[PDB]
C-alpha cells in the first residue's frame, strides 16, 4: 500500500522536508 | 531558562520537581499530563509552570568559559 | 602586431553561513566552540 493517497496530516511530513533542506533564509543565501 | 522556583501564580514550589519530572517521562515513558499529576501538580497554574518550561540553561552551558 | 600574475583587487565582505563563510559546513558541535549559536 506505499501507493495509497496522501493524507492531510502527511502534508506536514513534506513541509518538515522543505525546511529541513531550505532552512529559513535560502533567498538570502541561495 | 533554569526550572522557575515556586508558581508564579499561587507560589507552590516547583523547584524540586524539575529532574523528578524529566525522569518520569525518559525512564517511565509516562506521558506529560500524568507526571505532572503524579508530583501532584494539581492547579493548572502549577501545571503550566513544568509543562511550558524551556529550560535553555543546557544549551548555555555548552559554551566553553 | 608582433608581441615584445595573480593580483590583489580588494576585500570582499561575506554573508554568514554562505559557501564562503567558516561556518557553512559547521557541525552544532562546532558552532558552540566557536562562541556562535547554532
Ligand atoms: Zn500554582
Amino acid at each position: 500500500d506505499e501507493s495509497a493517497p496522501i493524507t492531510a496530516e502527511d502534508s506536514w511530513a513534506v513541509i518538515s522536508a522543505f525546511f529541513r533542506e531550505k532552512g529559513l533564509v535560502s533567498q538570502q543565501l541561495d | 531558562m533554569i526550572v522557575p522556583v515556586r508558581c508564579f501564580s499561587c507560589g507552590k514550589v516547583v523547584g524540586d520537581k524539575w529532574e523528578s519530572y524529566l525522569n518520569l517521562l525518559q525512564e517511565d515513558e509516562l506521558d506529560e499530563g500524568t507526571a505532572l499529576s503524579r508530583l501532584g501538580l494539581k492547579r493548572y497554574c502549577c501545571r503550566r509552570m513544568i509543562l511550558t518550561h524551556v529550560d535553555l540553561i543546557e544549551k548555555f552551558l555548552r559554551y566553553n568559559p | 602586431k608582433y608581441e615584445l600574475g595573480k593580483v590583489f583587487i580588494g576585500r570582499l565582505p561575506i554573508m554568514l553561513r554562505s559557501k564562503n563563510c567558516y561556518l557553512s559546513e559547521a557541525t552544532e558541535s562546532d558552532l558552540y566552540k566557536l562562541k556562535e549559536c547554532p
